[PDB]
RNA sequence: UGGAGAGUUUGAUCCUGGCUCAGGGUGAACGCUGGCGGCGUGCCUAAGACAUGCAAGUCGUGCGGGCCGCGGGGUUUUACUCCGUGGUCAGCGGCGGACGGGUGAGUAACGCGUGGGUGACCUACCCGGAAGAGGGGGACAACCCGGGGAAACUCGGGCUAAUCCCCCAUGUGGACCCGCCCCUUGGGGUGUGUCCAAAGGGCUUUGCCCGCUUCCGGAUGGGCCCGCGUCCCAUCAGCUAGUUGGUGGGGUAAUGGCCCACCAAGGCGACGACGGGUAGCCGGUCUGAGAGGAUGGCCGGCCACAGGGGCACUGAGACACGGGCCCCACUCCUACGGGAGGCAGCAGUUAGGAAUCUUCCGCAAUGGGCGCAAGCCUGACGGAGCGACGCCGCUUGGAGGAAGAAGCCCUUCGGGGUGUAAACUCCUGAACCCGGGACGAAACCCCCGACGAGGGGACUGACGGUACCGGGGUAAUAGCGCCGGCCAACUCCGUGCCAGCAGCCGCGGUAAUACGGAGGGCGCGAGCGUUACCCGGAUUCACUGGGCGUAAAGGGCGUGUAGGCGGCCUGGGGCGUCCCAUGUGAA
């Protein structure tokens, strides 16, 4: 079975390609509690069909590039920029964590 | 000292030449055919195309190209030649190509 | 090619062989494809040879080649007895 | 079938808390001691340097020769010349040299583990099935002739065979373009066109054996991709320009920025990017009641590496440890021009070090390469050798033997101890001697059958005159540590805060069970101590399994970002969770 993942498109910024964000719960090996944990896949979108916010199943597939080894299989739930926004703030944060601050 | 892995060496230098030559003959023929089509010289361009198709499959006979490496080379070639007489050819001597 | 041969398994002066299928290129004692018998050349017990002609016949049918004393042992278990 | 605790803070106490011991382990080393055997095991340091020998070849049933012999021919004889046969050498050619063997330097990576994918692929030798080999032509070594170099070696000229090279044919079939059908990533059909085959050898010679060609399948081996797992530092916080994606090329067995040109401006990171440190990964090992911790040494699997750095050739496979080229560092040769090397193969030497083995025997067995076979090769391997380095088995005797020698040791001067211990009586009989003496070995092969199944026969042992069996037969090594508490075991003398001990607590300042010796006692025993390291006791990083008023520990206070967490009722989904089946979980 080619692995199939389900995720949120969080990047349209590429030609014929979408960043897909894929979460996975699971219990922590030593301490028990259920930990969320996520990873971004680059997926092949040849119609530039799928759009920011779409929730797509992504499938294992023969390599298209470095990075691109998945193709967008189908569309689950169309539109939902909460996830995109959720993800978006997470990278907004990054700005703070450095050597200075104030209004930066 | 001395082996006859020594022999194995000099045998290779022989083959290194046989291969090199066979392969030169292709490159130089295939190019010639491609350029005859950029000029739309259809009958002559195929007359070369077919010889190069040969020298390829012939290469693959022994251990020079072998395989689907000749198939690669053949395909790549026959593509460009049909696609370059899209430029008002009509394959005359009509050798290499399916109608 | 894949062989049918002996794999040395006893101890110093205590040879037991496993009769094994394996690519000819493994070490004699390394990873094998399938054990299909065993041989105790000292006949220290009543049960000193054992084959499984079914599997032995299988591997022959796909062209495993047995070493000279493997085939001897295989014959001795009537791998080849066709009557 | 599984969990023990103790000593040490005080005049005493309870608690917190660290330190230490008792237990297990070892590729060990050091000290004292040392009898036999079986089986394991043995450079932890310099992936430092290496003398010498041996370590991958084989095939005359692919081919033609040179050299040294012998024999038979053509002639009336010689000369010249033809044929056969023995040895020998390399050459051409095939297959092997990509396995086997060594090491862990690098590597934190799809390297490894685990589970998947390949409609994106390869696979020599092997097995199965289908079909085929008809003509013709060429060259290069060998050899012959010359040159050059000191040498390693090298240049030119001429001849020639082949299972070496090529051209034409045959087209089962296959490859490629275009089309069409079914499939659905490059899977399977089909039509036209084009392109593509082959090698001969041996005979117990017409018909067998060994080969060759194309295609389809199997089997084995592999490439590549993906999910998930894989150490320490955040006193490393930002990183990236083939970077990220596209189009089209190149390249490959094959996918891919793998590489290139052009275009878009992406990609990555607090779920730890980038950087630094360290490290081969796993099966497993050790420890632990478990959960954990620690580790990767023997063996097995993967990876990587072959003085250091690049590289491609040949080929089914290599970017090749005992192949090729270049650069660097060493050592050697050198006629000063130039050359030759590469033990992390087996032994062995030297250096470093606390420390790590034989320049052994054998191809008898198993296994590998080539060969039709006979066979050849095989420091793989099977054995032997050294070291108490580990494990296990075994011996230094057994039964009797005093109210109880002698010496030594205490003493309350009577005695008490060593002590049934010895002496001694009898008995057995490790060592040693004699004799027999293996298993591992039945195949290849030859005969019968049919080169099948089946039967018959012969050959072969390094270990080794060993194992073991039988006959003789001698009373035949004991050491080391400890005795204040923890911790089993106390007396005398010497010594005087000295000499010394000491794991921790503490001993010794003139009556020391703590030092040194003696007698005795305790514990182990061919061994016993020491050091070093690992887990344990350590719920002393606490998931199981801890804490923070005063013991160490609440942020000076808020705000509220990420994140963590979330009241009662109904329904859907079924991610978490649970269940059954199944595959995997090699040895
Ligand atoms: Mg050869
Ligand atoms: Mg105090
Ligand atoms: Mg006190
Ligand atoms: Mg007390
Ligand atoms: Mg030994
Ligand atoms: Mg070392
Ligand atoms: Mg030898
Ligand atoms: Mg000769
Ligand atoms: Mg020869
Ligand atoms: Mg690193
Ligand atoms: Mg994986
Ligand atoms: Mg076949
Ligand atoms: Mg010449
Ligand atoms: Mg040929
Ligand atoms: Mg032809
Ligand atoms: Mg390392
Ligand atoms: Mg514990
Ligand atoms: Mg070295
Ligand atoms: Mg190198
Ligand atoms: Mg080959
Ligand atoms: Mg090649
Ligand atoms: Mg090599
Ligand atoms: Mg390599
Ligand atoms: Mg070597
Ligand atoms: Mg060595
Ligand atoms: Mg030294
Ligand atoms: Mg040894
Ligand atoms: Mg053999
Ligand atoms: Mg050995
Ligand atoms: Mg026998
Ligand atoms: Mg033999
Ligand atoms: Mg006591
Ligand atoms: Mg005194
Ligand atoms: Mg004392
Ligand atoms: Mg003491
Ligand atoms: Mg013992
Ligand atoms: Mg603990
Ligand atoms: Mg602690
Ligand atoms: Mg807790
Ligand atoms: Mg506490
Ligand atoms: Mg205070
Ligand atoms: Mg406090
Ligand atoms: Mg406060
Ligand atoms: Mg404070
Ligand atoms: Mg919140
Ligand atoms: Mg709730
Ligand atoms: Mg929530
Ligand atoms: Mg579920
Ligand atoms: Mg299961």
């Amino acid at each position: 079975p080619k692995k199939v993942l389900t995720g949120v498109v969080v990047s349209d910024k590429m030609q014929k390609t979408v960043t897909v964000l894929v979460e996975r719960q699971f219990p922590h090996p030593l301490y028990g509690k259920v930990i969320k944990r996520s990873k971004k896949y680059l997926a092949h979108d040849p119609e530039e069909k799928y759009k920011l916010g779409d929730v797509v199943e992504i499938i294992e597939s023969r390599p298209i590039s470095k990075r691109k080894r998945f193709r967008v299989l189908r569309l689950v739930e169309s539109g939902r920029m909460d996830l995109v926004e959720k993800y978006l703030i997470r990278r907004q944060n990054y700005e703070s964590l450095s050597k200075r601050g104030g209004k930066a | 000292r001395n082996l006859s892995a020594l022999k194995r060496h000099r045998q290779s230098l022989k083959r290194r030449l046989r291969n090199k030559a066979k392969k030169s003959a292709i490159k130089t023929l295939s190019k010639k055919a491609i350029q005859l089509a950029q000029e739309g010289k259809a009958e002559e361009a195929l007359k070369i195309m077919r010889k190069a198709e040969s020298l390829i499959d012939k290469a693959a006979k022994g251990s020079t190209l072998h395989k689907n490496a000749a198939a690669r080379r053949k395909s790549r070639l026959m593509r460009k030649v049909r696609q370059l007489l899209e430029a008002a050819g009509a394959p005359l001597i009509g050798g290499g190509l399916s109608a | 090619m894949v062989k049918i041969r002996l794999a040395r398994f006893g101890s110093k002066h205590n040879p037991h062989y496993r009769i094994v299928v394996t690519d000819a290129r493994r070490k004699r004692d390394g990873k094998y494809i399938e054990k299909i018998g065993y041989y105790d050349p000292r006949k220290t017990t009543p049960d000193w040879l054992k084959v499984d002609v079914e599997r032995a016949r299988y591997w022959l049918s796909v062209g495993a080649q047995p070493t000279d004393t493997a085939r001897r042992l295989l014959r001795q278990a009537g791998v080849f007895r066709q009557e």
